């Protein structure tokens, strides 16, 4: 029902930059608020954060060349 | 609203708006989630993006498909005021935005890219007549970095053109693409 | 004194301790403005080394030589106090900080990476001891997150003896290195 | 008389630096300050920098490893 990016890809992710964040600069409570913002959007709407990250994909493969 | 950093409105803001359609409200909790996160750690956007990219054994140069990126209009640097000058100003913005987004494109062969080199400071000269007549404080220093920015993008073409490191040349016209934004954004907020 | 990023008080900390005898005075403001633009840009000091290193043609593997450098005490966490239990404190600090950063040395043989790991645990519960001994607020919350990254650096190990990704597990030794010297400088700042 | 270093690294590099903070983060005056604290430090002490440098290098070289 839900998208797989949220274990596959979000939650890794959030927790590496948590991480790299808290030991650094202090403040990690908006990061994961954007984490939490993903939870919320998808269940809002199932399945927009697959759609998100597809976007993203598309956009950086579009204006991507060699 | 407020300058946010360039892999944000130029990478993320695109795919928002292109999810409204899907669902207004998560698209914008997304986005105003993504603002505050990358205002508390500024930087984060990017990391996001290229740890995405990295999972999904997506292989790009970040910085150059970046600057194809931000030729791209940004929604909420857009004047929406209808009298002639600002309008003028959108444009002259987004033709040294797309020319400048070129680059990439164009750097490998010498004769296009000083023919886009060209139509650069034909777009810069532009933008700048444009900006010094729309003027009717911070906007004067705005305009001098602008100015600023040309002269080191120009440099740096130079330097180029002597050493033949394109990254640098990327990063630059990176620069004056924000510094555009930057003026358009502070002549929309004032 | 105030808890700063790894590189800083790893990598240029002990720098700016060494540059003492050479002049206090200049040492005193470089350190100082190192922590101030540190504060006002989270990584830049790592961003200035690896460019330098970069410039001089110095090539290395960051974040497994941050592993070894994070072994020096930090003398600004040290504990001043005379007293059995704090410098107890300092020293179970010490030689938990000290056994991890012996990692990157063992980690690719396996039994003498085996015993390292016994060394760790035992420096760990070691450390627990002593600072569950010294609670004679903000204290057991740093102890809670010490006891979190240990259990995380453990979910680390096995996972690297699924995969053998060795990074990961340099990455996690780092951050209970930073939460041990975090513990350090919370009970000396209260 | 002054350092090498001034010119071939704390320059370019806290220019790269300075670009990077003020297009994204926003306050690039203590990075700045950095920059001139260098310079502050090399009139109170001519070569400090480029011992800096040294100890830099010397220390990372220390506990670097293959």
């Amino acid at each position: 029902e839900f998208s797989q990016c949220l274990s596959t890809l979000v939650r890794p992710v959030f927790g590496e930059l948590k991480e790299k964040h808290k030991q650094s600069g202090g403040s990690v409570g908006a990061l994961e608020e954007l984490e939490n913002a993903f939870s919320l959007a998808e269940e809002s709407c199932p399945g927009i954060s697959d759609k998100l990250m597809v976007h993203l994909v598309e956009r950086v493969q579009r204006f991507s060349h060699n | 609203t407020s300058m946010v950093s360039m892999p944000l409105y130029a990478v993320m803001y695109p795919v928002f708006n292109e999810l409204e359609r899907v669902n207004l409200s998560a698209a914008q909790t997304l986005r105003a989630a993504f603002i505050k996160a990358e205002k508390e750690n500024p930087g984060l956007t990017q990391d996001i993006i290229m740890k995405i990219l990295e999972k999904k054994s997506v292989e790009v140069n970040f910085t150059e498909s970046l600057l194809r990126m931000a030729a791209d209009d940004v929604e909420e640097y857009m004047i929406e005021r209808p009298e002639p000058e600002f309008q003028d100003l959108n444009e002259k913005a987004r033709a040294l935005k797309q020319i400048l987004s070129k680059i990439p494109d164009e750097i490998n062969d010498r004769v296009r890219f000083l023919q886009t080199i060209k139509d650069i400071a034909s777009a810069i000269k532009e933008l700048l007549d444009t900006v010094n007549n729309v003027f009717k404080r911070a906007l004067e220093h705005q305009k001098k970095e602008f100015v600023k920015y040309s002269k080191s993008f120009s440099d740096t073409l130079k330097t180029y053109f002597k050493d033949g490191k394109a990254i640098n040349v990327f990063v630059s016209a990176n620069r004056l693409i924000h510094q555009t934004n930057l003026i358009l954004q502070t002549f929309k907020t004032v």
